[PDB]
């Protein structure tokens, strides 16, 4: 049906809120 | 020789060329030997190896063309009441000197402008072919400082002759045609230029002349004469605009035309109506026709007073025998109504679908009447006429007289409203005639029977 | 019906006005204020652009098989450039 | 048929497209000169008036399009070809 | 700069935490982004590892990059036990750069128990807790899949409550104006008005959306992911109108918050070519030139993204990819969808605002050399994008052009309507037939189907321009200095 965005987060900054890419 | 890239002095070149462009664009004699060396003058400014002297072609011959046309402007300005016959001759002289100058610079037109001249894109959503620069100007420089006064002796003029005299139609089918040429190459709504600029102020003046005139034939003449005229006043419109303006523009002309002459008084036409159609005018009957086929309104009063009419016609000459014992006359009666009433219609209205279903409905409701004192006494009328064809009746009859009749009898039957009594007396009548045996022949009844299923 | 094409070397060239019009700068030239005399172009120039105009008109639009134009190596920059006077 | 000539006349040179007779009826629609005041010449050899033009030697093997035979056309006695501008 | 300690502190061994202690660990030393040890183990709930750094005397006010702290990760992964012991270790209230405290940022999670103990906490002020209740609620209403209507309700119904628990003074809150993308309404200011929509489970999520706007929308979150929830749910309702405005109103919070949204526009773009397939569509153009608008922006700016630092923008440059993907795919619904003369006059002006900057990609592609090859083989795209303005003679970085793409093309029987088509336009408007790619090949040469092959032939018109730059070119004589400058190119074309 619906795939949610990713948002599978940078393991080095914890901070939920901060967007940082992963390479 | 020197087809190869040359150090060009663009100066005396281009002192050359312009005196060649000078009679050219003037239509001036030029000998052709030195217009074979022009073209290979303006390839060679076009290519120089040191830097390609294209553009400074461009620009000069962008100023030379600005002097030329700034000139013929001051000479059509302080000319005076001539300003439509001089734009003419000029125009026709611009036209022809710019179409044939385009060719001189061909390859500048078509390997240096065209590569960097904006694309299509770029304009639907300053550097243009040199052909088309020369009307482009001639459109900034010409008509636009001369709109206003262009446009009032045009529409002057195009007054005049329809107060009666005879301007020069060459002249203004020219400063017309102009008002498109000018714009005839804008890959976009051509016409544009035209609809601004002339179309608005001559419809407008068109209808405020014809709304007085329209004025002044509703008080001078009667409802006949003054439709006659107005029909006379149509075509004279028609005619003037084939004559004058460009063809797509008579569409609009005719409909401001019309709906300024007739949809402004249509309710003295409506109210004529019943008058006129009660009252047999034919020749005024296809000339309303005609007349409101147009506008919407006329129609369908034309259409209900027709029915009308034809009803009250048709009940009368029904009601005028009453029991006369013999069917026969009744749907002779029928069918001589509807054969004047078709015969009215494919004469004066063309045959029109409105009309037709109009007298179609008026037919149906005569004979489908409850008048009479014997409810449903059409099928059962219809039933006997049927039954004194077919029966022998002791009496020789024509087959094919017997035929006609039958063939005549299909309308009226195909009118009446219910058929199932009318099935019923035929069944019963169809049974009291084979018992007794009077017949004018199985065939004949069979045909009759297959006259039925269609 | 018939274009006389003048080199610039003096040869006279003449053929069909229609092989002829198969480029715009002899429309263009011919158009305007017959006898077009090039004061550029070369002789064998002129004859090889000639010979084209008549190959144009036949073996064209032929689905079995069109011949290649032979163009002599030493003739085909002059040619090239040719081309694009006659804008061909 | 699928014959093509060079008429040449000293300088001048004609471009035509099988009877050797009406070539010269083309040489007086093009020249504007009598029939039999002018004489052909395959090569500088006489060709008779009259004869099919495909047994002097011109056919479609030999008269192509883009490269068409040359006849010489002299005016009755003869009075030569001149040759083209040589490639630079 | 991650040390063992940090990836045993993730790992949750108490046995190798306490090991290492005890053998010279170094706490105060954080990560890259300044991450330490406890507030990992915070964000990861390990009780006991969080216990014993706190008393082998490990910094608990710790800041981030970020402003963060461990509380922060605890409230966020609904670590009630962790909060516990900071607020036992005296952790003090912080606001991070994102400018949220751990009572909001418990708010925002829907961690209701940490928030009731954060509230519980007696450095709380009325304001404060006011806001987080209210945020708390918002984020139950449009939470993905931690969503409860009446844990929604309850919780508005308390804080609206703790805004009229004072006669003296009365807390109104200062609602937002009402935004058409969400559905022009209003967030309520009395209990009575919220009592009216408890009812409503629909006006409910959208006073939560509301509440989330006003509260999240000053600091730097992105709060689009509800909103995609919610639009998520509206399309699985079939009200896409309402839908489309709410990822509307989400790509331009982005376009605020500056952010990535390549799937955001791939996603608004599969749902028009779902929409198109189930043939329900009544697709508005209108619509459509917004989002060919925003897209338009948003590569733009991340190719001068990409151009200002190529060492990071490789991700950045599939997404780009991806991007001119999703932009065709829109071409092709806009092939789909009938269009009126303003709303196809407005699609075209963003297409040719697109073609005017030429988007380069990776071998040289361009938009219409995209359109013709395998990415399929879309032919009234390709014809749009010839009408908006692209360049059939336009060169790849092989060197090819778009008649080359479009002539080599697989499977021709099949489709070759389309095959004859794109031909059929192409070699309108200024396509060389003979353009030579890499070393010297033709068009023709190249292309391998038959039929292909009777097309462009037909379609061929001959000139000496193109005969002798052949011959030229085969006979390498030198042309420069001796050619016409224009020719030049010509020259090298062939
Ligand atoms: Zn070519």
């Amino acid at each position: 049906l619906f795939k949610e965005s990713e948002e599978i987060r940078t393991p080095n900054c914890n901070c939920k809120y901060c967007s940082h890419p992963l390479l | 020789m020197s087809l190869k890239p040359r150090v060009v002095d663009f100066d005396e070149t281009w002192n050359k060329l312009l005196t060649t462009i000078k009679a050219v664009v003037m239509l001036e004699y030029v000998e052709r030997a030195t217009w074979n060396d022009r073209f290979s003058d303006i390839y060679a400014l076009c290519v120089a190896y040191p830097e390609p002297l294209g553009e400074r072609l461009y620009t000069e011959t962008k100023i030379f063309l600005e002097n030329h046309v700034r000139h013929l402007h001051k000479r059509v300005l302080e000319s005076e009441e001539q300003v439509l016959v001089m734009y003419h001759r000029y125009w026709e002289e611009y036209s022809k000197g710019a179409d044939y100058m385009d060719c001189l610079y061909r390859y500048l037109n078509t390997q240096f402008i065209k590569k960097n001249k904006l694309t299509e894109a770029d304009l639907q959503y300053p550097l243009m072919e040199i052909g088309e620069l020369a009307l482009d100007m001639w459109r900034k420089l010409m008509v636009e400082p001369l709109q206003a006064i262009l446009i009032r002796m045009l529409l002057r003029e195009i007054k005049n002759d329809r107060g009666g005299e005879d301007p020069n139609q060459k002249v203004i089918h020219g400063v017309i045609n102009s008002f498109v040429h000018v714009e005839q190459y804008k890959k976009k709504f051509p016409l544009k230029f035209y609809q601004e600029i002339f179309e608005s102020p001559f419809l407008t003046e068109t209808g405020e002349y014809y709304k007085q005139e329209a004025s002044n034939l509703l008080q001078e003449s009667n409802c006949s004469q003054y439709m006659e005229k107005v029909l006379g006043r149509l075509k004279d419109e028609e005619i003037r605009c084939r004559k004058y303006l460009h063809p797509s523009s008579y569409t609009k002309v005719i409909h401001e035309c019309q709906q300024r002459m007739v949809a402004d008084h249509l309710q003295f036409l409506h109210a004529e109506c019943h008058n006129i159609i009660r009252q047999e005018k034919k020749n005024d009957m296809a000339n309303m026709y005609v007349l409101l086929r147009a506008v919407s309104t006329g129609l369908p009063h034309m259409i209900q007073e027709l029915q009308n009419h034809i009803h009250d016609e048709g009940l009368r000459a029904t009601s005028n025998l009453t029991q006369e014992n013999m069917p026969t006359l009744f749907v002779e009666s029928v069918l001589e109504v509807h054969g004047k009433f078709v015969q009215l219609i494919n004469t004066v209205l063309n045959g029109d679908q409105h009309f037709m279903s109009a007298l179609d409905k008026a037919l149906t409701s005569v004979v489908n009447y409850r008048e009479p004192k014997s409810v449903c006494k059409a099928p059962e009328l219809l039933a006997k006429y049927c039954d004194n064809l077919l029966k022998k009746s002791a009496k020789g009859m024509t087959e094919n007289e017997v035929e006609d009749r039958l063939t005549s009898f299909i309308t009226v039957f195909k009118y009446i409203d219910d058929k199932d009594v009318f099935q019923k007396f035929y069944a019963r009548m169809l049974a009291k005639r084979l018992i007794h045996g009077l017949s004018m022949s199985m065939d004949s009844e069979e045909a009759m029977i297959n006259k039925l299923k269609q | 019906m018939y274009v006389k094409l003048i080199s610039s070397d003096g040869h006279e060239f003449i053929v069909k006005r229609e092989h002829a019009l198969t480029s715009g700068t002899i429309k263009a030239m011919l158009s305007g204020p017959n006898e077009v005399n090039f004061r550029e172009i070369p002789s064998h120039v002129l004859s090889k652009v000639c010979m084209y105009f008549t190959y144009k008109v036949r073996y064209t639009n032929s689905s079995t098989e069109i011949p290649e134009f032979p163009i002599a190596p030493e003739i085909a920059l002059e040619l090239l450039m040719a081309a694009n006077f006659l804008d061909c | 048929m699928d014959v093509f000539l060079m008429i040449r006349r000293h300088k001048t040179t004609i471009f035509t497209d099988s009877t050797v007779f009406e070539l010269k009826r083309i040489v007086e629609g093009i020249l504007k000169r009598p029939p039999d005041e002018q004489r052909l010449y395959k090569d500088d050899q006489l060709l008779d008036d009259g004869k099919t033009l495909g047994e002097c030697g011109f056919t479609s093997q030999t008269a192509r399009p883009q490269a068409p035979a040359t006849v010489g056309l002299a005016f009755t006695f003869e009075a030569c070809i001149e040759p083209f501008s040589s490639p630079p | 700069n991650s040390t063992p300690l940090r990836a045993a502190c993730f790992d949750g061994r108490l046995d190798i935490v306490k090991y290492l202690v005890e053998n010279n660990a170094n706490i105060s030393i954080a990560n890259k982004y300044d991450n330490t040890c406890l507030m990992i183990a915070a964000y990861k709930g390990h009780t006991d590892v969080v216990r014993y750094l706190l008393e082998q005397r490990a910094d608990p006010n710790a800041k981030a990059h970020c402003g963060a702290t461990a509380l922060h990760f605890a409230a966020e992964a609904g670590h009630i036990d962790i909060v516990k012991e900071l607020i036992k270790w005296r952790a003090a209230i912080v606001v991070n750069g994102h400018g949220m405290t751990p009572l909001k940022v418990a708010a925002e999670s829907c961690k209701a128990d940490v928030v009731e103990l954060l509230l519980s906490h007696a450095d709380c002020d009325r304001r404060s807790r006011i806001e987080a209740l209210e945020l708390l609620g918002a984020s139950f209403a449009n939470d993905r899949e931690n969503y409860d209507i009446i844990k929604t309700y309850h919780y508005l119904y308390l804080a609206m409550l703790e805004r009229f628990q004072d006669g003296d003074n009365i807390l109104e809150k200062e609602v937002l104006p009402p935004i058409h993308a969400y559905g022009n309404r209003t967030e309520c200011r009395n209990p009575q008005e919220l009592e009216s929509i408890r009812q409503d489970r629909d006006a409910l999520h959208m006073e939560g959306l509301i509440v989330r706007e006003r509260i999240l929308g000053a600091d730097n979150i992105d709060v689009s992911h509800p909103i995609i929830y919610r639009g998520a749910v509206y399309a699985d309702n079939m009200e896409f109108e309402q839908c489309i405005k709410l990822w509307l109103h989400a790509l331009h919070l982005r376009q605020k918050g500056n952010r990535n949204t390549h799937k955001d526009l791939l996603r608004f773009a599969q749902v028009f070519s779902q929409m198109i397939h189930l043939n329900e569509t009544v697709k508005a153009p209108d619509i459509e030139c917004v989002l060919r608008c925003s897209v338009l922006e948003i590569e733009q700016s991340m190719n001068r993204v990409k151009n200002i630092s190529d060492a990071d923008v490789h991700n950045a440059m599939d997404n780009y990819e991806c991007n001119l993907y999703t932009f065709l795919y829109l071409v092709c619904i806009s092939t789909k969808t009938q269009c009126s003369e303003e709303d196809q006059c407005k699609i075209n002006k963003q297409i040719y605002n697109l073609i005017h900057l030429d988007p380069r990609t990776r071998e040289g592609f361009t938009l219409l050399h995209l359109a013709v090859n395998s990415n399929f083989p879309n032919a009234l795209v390709t014809k749009l994008l010839l009408d908006c303005g692209a360049e059939v003679n336009a060169v790849d970085n092989e060197g090819n052009s778009a008649l080359h793409i479009i002539v080599q093309y697989n499977r021709p029987i099949s489709d070759f309507l389309t095959l004859h088509s794109i031909i059929i336009s192409l070699v309108e408007a200024g396509a060389h037939t003979d353009m030579t790619n890499k070393q010297n090949k033709t068009p023709l040469d190249k292309s391998t189907t038959g039929v292909s092959e009777i097309l462009l032939k037909t379609q061929m018109k001959m000139s000496l321009k193109c005969l002798a730059a052949r011959a030229v070119r085969a006979n390498d004589i030198n042309y420069q200095d001796q050619i016409p400058r224009t020719l030049e190119e010509f020259v090298g074309f062939h």
